[PDB]
């Protein structure tokens, strides 16, 4: 009547509380990672060195006790201005670009253009974007045997010199680091132009070798709720 | 209905010059964020160009930049697309595209065929 | 010789013949009566309840026709279905795929949908005598995302897509019967008319789409849009429904006339329409925007009634009962306001 | 390009089908509106306001 | 009757604006749960009531006091005292616990959001609360302490200061010091990336104000008294600059509603009522 059947309906609901009181640590402390690229960007290479372990759609691992969940978008179509307003919530937007696919279509522009739209966007205004600067030892050869240049589809590469941050390493090219990090701070030139503070850009060099790049990814966000707490406590 | 008819394009000189106009009816030509966008035969669409809801903030790929000029019109809802020095690469299929959301500086209008708002475009070809 | 250039202009012809068909319909409009019809003025809604419950952003929620139970998807994997009444949690399916966009309760009050990025529909039971609740089918034939979703009945659900696919799923076989192919975007919602016999659907093409589920052809379309129809509510009348959309206007369209009502539009909103539906009486519109602010507007005076406070962050869906009972409107703040 | 003149196929025979309908004025479809409207208007909870006793909500 | 009544209207109004932003933090919290749903506004929440505590029965009964020069309720002076010491430490270990919070999601986040359940600020804020009671209530009622005439003692007084500030203000030093050595770091990685993309310390000034704005108005009310407070049962100071002194952290609590409710979300919830 009034109390008989709504007693046990009141206990499920309590029932259910302690649950979603249960499930809400695990949930915020798992970040999730939104993964996407322009197309055959060397997402396949970054999903598939996670953890050493109906498509492929979502992948989850963990590391240091912290669970991440890289969702990969690589079956949806191309139109991205729907779906993607569904990772608000997501910690970090893992842009996996390739450096090199700009010979096969000007897909670097593609990219730029994406970026752009994932920054300015009014639902990821506060979502951080860690740039993956992927297949980085087809990008070397390319620009040092003149098979792909990034003057091709860059004006301003003629106009840039290396700046005071650069990272050389044995066996490179310092014009192969030039192009690297003009295509960095061309990623970059958008992350300032807006310059809200509540959410800035994080560059990485991978697939240069199979190491083990879900370190490049826990370090990253690790400054990323850095950052994110301090532009919340006003601290930054 | 979003309709953008491209005006122009036919037959170049590598070198030479040549203006699109682009009338977009439909909707309010004074509030989107418009973009010319290229596809290649054989290759995927190349973003080429876009333009703010007043002409502030325009931008265009490194293809073009300092070559092509963009500019809008709201007493007549029109986008001029002028191309300069025209290079064998340029020739392509041009689309006067718009991204759905007014007020803002994000577009999405980079992707394949079987666009929302993307006319049918000019095959703009250079000749010998 | 010239195939596609004549079939172009042909379709260009048949569009302008369609245009200026309406317009020897349209001869008046929907503003010539408004010395007739009397408003209903501010009307303060205030919050009853509120569902704080949920962990991730409300994405998608849709209410029973018993509107008692209503049932709300958030990222976290995770749908909830409350009972309205008491504020009480009756289920809580953990969903096998986290980011999902699409609720649907069955007009029954048996079968649950939901969906996402996943490409599948996962439909749930509720009345099941062995307890806990487990996944009773699995849809797996789309290539874009679920954006919406609306149960017919027990037997039948028809599901929006992001390739252009609305797909009219039967739990029974877990196959598509049919297949509303014709759309240019993606398909983002779809709504069910009062006598179920058509549907319509918004997509992003700025031209929302009335098929027909018997024979699942391309009854009526509209193009008066000017951006993507984020959300769609039949009329109870099942003569009209209203499109909200990315461009701040609300255009009400008929299928009879085949073409625009109104459009509640307003210089005071730059953002747009996130979620649409309509009243019990049709006469009043609650609009969930991307202001953080629901709207109640007036089907006939075509202004908005009033403004409701509560969600900080975007409201993204919206729901009235049945019989206009209240009015949930579930926000990316993890709250359903439910008003009256 | 096959595929291009296939969905043109498809998008002029939907006009075709589009084309010979049966539209009723625009006068008449508002007037439908408005009497529905006035029809359900005083049992509308949410048009007219409800007392706290009759709503299972207050 | 001709010049204390400035100051009689000057801690009216003081007594006013805590009560009323107190007031406005706990109506802004009880009714919009988008601010007592994150644990980081727990330690927010609990500073706010100790603050709107120390408002009621703390400094009302100071400032009728002062006014007129007399005091009322003799016999219950002692609990008086009893319940100024306890807001007022209530108030230093809500700051601390903000402190070492912050510091625990600016240098582990992930540890931070691991560990730091909402079930663990409950547990800090119970501590520090327990901590207030067994620190306040406990030496009255066995009158560790040595008209009411305020004087303590010198053996328990220094001990109180040092468990109920000085360690606590040593722990909020250290994590704001800690967090300036991480935030500092934050602000070079976002430096190397502005001025790399429009190829210095302009955003480095940014989080020394709001570090200063957050600790150094309150180790200058604060400190201040303590410094006074450790000795004077060792002695010093007279009866007109300690009551000032002591006004000086109490209005402390003035401010304190301006510091941890500055950001967008608690703006946003006072503009709104
Ligand atoms: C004179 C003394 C004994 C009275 C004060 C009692 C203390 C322990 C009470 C008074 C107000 C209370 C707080 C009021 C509101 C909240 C918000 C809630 O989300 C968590 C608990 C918390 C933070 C309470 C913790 C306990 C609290 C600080
Ligand atoms: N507001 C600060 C609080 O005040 C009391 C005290 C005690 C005596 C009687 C009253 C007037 C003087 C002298 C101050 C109240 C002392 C005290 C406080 C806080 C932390 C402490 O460790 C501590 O010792």
């Amino acid at each position: 009547d009034q109390r008989n059947e709504e007693k046990a309906q009141r206990e499920a609901n309590k029932k259910i509380e302690k649950q979603l009181q249960k499930d809400k640590q695990v949930y915020r402390a798992t970040h999730r990672l939104l993964l996407l690229g322009a197309g055959e960007s060397g997402k396949s290479t970054i999903v598939k060195q996670m953890r050493i372990l109906t498509g492929i759609f979502e992948t989850k691992f963990q590391v240091d006790k912290v669970n991440f969940h890289m969702f990969d978008v690589g079956a949806q179509r191309d139109e991205r201005r729907k779906w993607i307003q569904c990772f608000n919530d997501v910690t970090a937007i893992i842009f996996v670009v390739a450096s090199s696919s700009y010979n096969m279509t000007n897909r670097l522009q593609e990219a730029l253009n994406l970026f752009k739209s994932i920054w300015n966007n009014r639902w990821l205004r506060t979502i951080s974007v860690i740039l993956f600067l992927n297949k980085q030892d087809l990008l070397a050869e390319k620009v040092l045997a003149g098979k792909s240049k990034i003057e091709d589809y860059f004006p301003e590469f003629a106009r840039y010199t290396t700046p005071e941050d650069a990272t050389p390493e044995p066996g490179e090219d310092p014009r192969v680091t030039r192009a690297k990090y003009f295509i960095r701070d061309e990623f970059l030139r958008i992350s300032t132009a807006s310059g809200d503070g509540r959410h800035y850009c994080y560059p990485h060099f991978t697939c240069s070798v199979d190491t083990e790049n879900i370190r490049r990814v826990f370090n990253d966000c690790r400054d990323i709720i850095q950052r994110m707490h301090l532009r919340q406590y006003e601290l930054l | 209905q979003v309709q953008l008819q491209e005006s122009g394009g036919g037959l170049v000189q590598p070198g030479g010059s040549l203006r699109l106009s682009c009338a977009a009816s439909g909707f309010t030509f004074s509030n989107y964020k418009m973009n010319w966008v290229r596809q290649a035969p054989g290759k995927g669409l190349e973003w080429v160009s876009d333009i703010s809801q007043s002409g502030a903030s325009i931008s265009y790929t490194g293809s073009v930049k300092g070559r092509f000029t963009i500019s809008r019109d709201n007493a007549k809802n029109t986008l001029y697309l002028q191309m300069n020095s025209l290079k064998p690469e340029d020739t392509a299929v041009y689309y006067c595209a718009r991204c759905p959301a007014p007020f803002t500086r994000d577009c999405f209008d980079v992707t394949s065929t079987t666009y929302a708002y993307r006319g049918q475009g000019t095959q703009v070809t250079v000749s010998s | 010789g010239s195939e596609l250039d004549q079939l172009r202009q042909e379709a260009e012809q048949l569009k302008n013949q369609i245009r200026d068909a309406r317009k020897a319909c349209a001869d008046a409009t929907l503003s010539q009566i408004t010395n007739n019809i009397d408003p209903v003025g501010r009307i303060q809604m205030r919050t009853r309840r509120t569902l704080r419950g949920h962990l991730a952003k409300i994405y998608a929620m849709h209410w029973g026709t018993d509107s008692r139970l209503l049932v709300s998807a958030s990222q976290d994997g995770k749908l909830i279905i409350w009972d309205s009444y008491t504020t009480n949690k009756v289920h809580a399916i953990p969903l096998r795929s986290s980011w999902v966009m699409t609720c649907a309760y069955a007009p029954s009050g048996n079968y649950v949908a939901c969906g996402g990025l996943d490409n599948i529909c996962s439909i749930y039971n509720l009345k099941t005598r062995e307890g806990n609740v487990r996944v009773s089918r699995e849809l797996a034939g789309h290539t874009g995302y679920l954006s919406c979703c609306r149960f017919l009945d027990d037997n039948q659900i028809v599901t929006s897509s992001g390739d252009t696919t609305c797909a009219l799923w039967d739990i029974e076989t877990g196959q598509q019967t049919t297949t509303f192919t014709g759309h240019t975007g993606d398909v983002m919602s779809l709504s069910l008319a009062p006598d179920t016999r058509l549907f319509v659907s918004g997509a992003c093409d700025a031209s929302a789409k009335l098929w027909d589920v018997r024979e699942g052809m391309c009854r009526q379309t509209f193009t008066g849009h000017e951006s993507d129809i984020n959300a769609i509510c039949f009329f109870p009348n099942g003569n009209a429904f209203a499109t909200g959309s990315d461009d701040a206007t609300c255009r009400l369209f008929d299928l009879r006339a085949d073409q625009e009502l109104m459009t509640y539009s307003h210089d005071n909103i730059i953002c747009g329409i996130t979620s649409v539906s309509f009243s019990k009486s049709g006469r009043l519109l609650l609009a969930g925007y991307d202001d953080f602010n629901c709207n109640v507007w007036d089907a006939l005076k075509a202004d908005r009634a009033g403004v409701l406070a509560g969600h900080d962050n975007r409201v993204s869906c919206l729901g009235v009962t049945d019989d206009g009972m209240a009015v949930a409107t579930g926000s990316w703040d993890s709250f359903l306001k439910i008003w009256n | 390009n096959t595929a291009s003149i296939a969905q043109a196929r498809k998008l002029v025979e939907q006009l075709k089908m589009e084309a010979n309908i049966d539209r009723i004025k625009v006068s008449k479809a508002a007037a439908d509106l408005m009497a529905y409207c006035e029809a359900h208007a005083k049992e509308d909870p949410l048009l007219t306001p409800v007392p706290a006793s009759e709503n299972p909500f207050r | 009757f001709s010049v204390r009544i400035l100051t009689a209207c000057f801690l009216s109004l003081l007594i006013l604006s805590t009560l009323l932003g107190n007031t406005l933090v706990c109506a802004a919290v009880i009714r919009f749960r988008h601010l007592r749903s994150k644990v980081t506004n727990f330690f927010v929440i609990s500073l706010a009531v100790s603050d709107l505590l120390v408002a009621v029965l703390v400094m009302p009964w100071k400032a009728v006091a002062e006014i007129a020069g007399f005091w009322p309720f003799g016999s219950f002076c002692n609990i008086w005292v009893a319940f100024d010491i306890m807001c007022s430490t209530a108030s230093i270990l809500n700051l601390c616990v903000i402190s070492v919070d912050r510091y625990w999601a600016i240098s582990s986040p992930f540890r931070y959001e691991r560990k730091m359940t909402p079930k663990a600020a409950f547990i800090l804020i119970s501590v520090a609360w327990t901590l207030s009671v067994l620190i306040s209530f406990i030496p009255v009622q066995l009158s560790w302490h040595k008209n009411c005439d305020s004087s303590l003692s010198r053996t328990y007084a220094i001990s109180s200061s040092v468990i109920s500030f000085y360690i606590p203000v040593a722990i909020m030093i250290v994590t704001y010091t800690r967090i300036y050595r991480i935030a500092q770091k934050q602000i070079r990685r976002i430096a190397a990336l502005e001025r790399a993309a429009v190829h210095s310390f302009k955003r480095e000034t940014k989080v020394l104000k709001t570090l200063s704005v957050i600790m150094g108005v309150f180790v200058c009310c604060w400190l201040p008294f303590f410094i006074l407070n450790c000795i004077l049962p060792f002695c010093c100071i007279d009866s007109n600059t300690f009551d000032v002194f002591v006004w000086f952290g109490w209005a402390n609590s003035s401010l304190n509603p301006i510091i941890y409710a500055f950001n967008a979300d608690f703006r946003k919830a006072f503009s709104t009522l």
